[PDB]
């Protein structure tokens, strides 16, 4: 399973 | 060592829409997911027949999962325009790799988690997963950025613990397939160069893992330093193939073996033109 | 920011004429993702041509196979051509029994 996405940049 | 990986591309397409994001699952080097925000209908599904002991509900998850990181990923490729100061006429893209390799002491043994714009790195997740490598300017932006939320300790979070309970499911749930080994289907061709010379071609098919040695050998005596070989190449049907080539002399091929080893043998397979 | 594609054409089992088989593609290292690729036989566009996802290696530079049916006769030839905005003309390369 995918992490959660992370922070955007 | 095995491990479970994904990889993301998001690429912009100025006056055409919103860019177009792929992510992919790999377990070791097999690849067993695929979404793409393009597809007729946008969903997360297999690429492998072993994975049909999940519910609907997994697929349904990581299609929002991926959803939502196209979202952020519009947001990151939108915000490095900023950053690097660059026009909205041109595509760019934004990539991440991440996953874990599991130890045999089931635990992990490297996690990791990069990201590159435009082709080049930009941020990574350090080996002990606290602390961020930035390679540019821009890049330490994001850096403090992170730092400040506390991003790190939700990646390490992740990639010690769902990352490698799901590798240590699939990998049970491909074993069949993942874990076989399928020997390769090799031989000698035989090629005239000239008057005085001959191309020996050893040839190694339909084998997997990828994994393979091929070593030409004159009268016992390893010649892995004439050898011309190929990269191993997808057979396109889950399997590798690879030659590797010697010029001989013409009337002194007897001279030679191939030496052929793969986790699918047992013992070397020697092989000549005769 | 411009990598240039390499590519590998041969053919998925050894070539028997009149034997049914399968035509690779392989292309590899190149960025952009943005690629072009055909496949071609006896100089005219196959239109047949299937392609295998899009991903990318540990160096972040992507990759794709290409490939379509064939039957392998005698005079039936065989290319691949790829056009890649880090070449200024497409490159491409003939399927070579040999190889």
């Amino acid at each position: 399973i995918p992490a959660y996405g992370v922070l955007t940049i | 060592s095995h491990s479970l990986r994904y990889f993301y591309t998001a690429v912009s397409r100025p006056g055409l829409g919103e860019p177009r994001f792929i992510a992919v699952g790999y377990v070791d080097d097999t690849q067993f997911t695929r979404f793409d925000s393009d597809a007729p209908n946008p969903r997360d599904e297999p690429r492998v027949p072993w994975m049909e002991q999940e519910g609907p509900e997994y697929w349904d998850r990581n299609t929002r999962i991926y959803k939502d990181t196209a979202q952020i990923f519009r947001a990151n490729l939108n915000t490095a325009l900023g950053y690097y100061n660059q026009s909205e006429a041109g595509s760019h893209t934004f990539q991440e790799m991440y996953g874990c390799y599991v130890g045999p002491d089931g635990r992990l043994l490297l996690g990791f988690m990069q990201f590159a714009y435009d082709g080049r790195d930009y941020i990574a997740l350090n080996e002990d997963l606290r602390s961020w490598t930035a390679a540019d300017t821009a890049a330490q932006i994001t850096k403090r950025k992170w730092e400040a939320a506390g991003e790190a300790e939700r990646q390490r979070n992740y990639l010690e613990g769902r990352c490698v309970e799901g590798l240590r499911r699939y990998l049970e749930n491909g074993k069949d397939t993942l874990l076989r080994a399928d020997p390769p289907k090799a031989h000698v061709t035989h090629h005239p160069i000239s008057d005085r010379e001959v191309t020996l071609r050893c040839w190694a098919l339909g084998f997997y893992p990828e994994e393979i040695s091929l070593t030409w050998q004159h009268e016992g005596e390893d010649q892995t330093q004439d050898m011309e070989l190929v990269e191993t190449r997808p057979s396109g049907d889950g399997t590798f193939q690879k030659w590797a080539a010697l010029v001989v002399p013409s009337g002194e091929e007897q001279r030679y073996t191939c030496r052929v080893q793969h986790e699918g043998l047992q013992e070397p397979l020697t092989l000549r033109w005769e | 920011i411009q990598k240039t594609p390499q590519i590998q054409v041969y053919s998925r089992h050894p070539p028997e004429n009149g034997k049914p088989n399968i035509l690779n593609c392989y292309v590899t290292q190149f960025h952009p993702p943005h690629i072009e690729i055909q496949m071609l036989k006896n100089g005219k566009k196959i239109p047949k041509v299937e392609m295998s996802d899009m991903s990318f290696s540990k160096d972040w530079s992507f990759y794709i196979l290409a490939h379509t049916e064939f039957t392998p006769t005698e005079t039936d030839t065989y290319a691949c051509r790829v056009k890649h905005d880090s070449m200024a003309e497409p490159k491409t390369v003939y399927w070579d029994r040999d190889m």
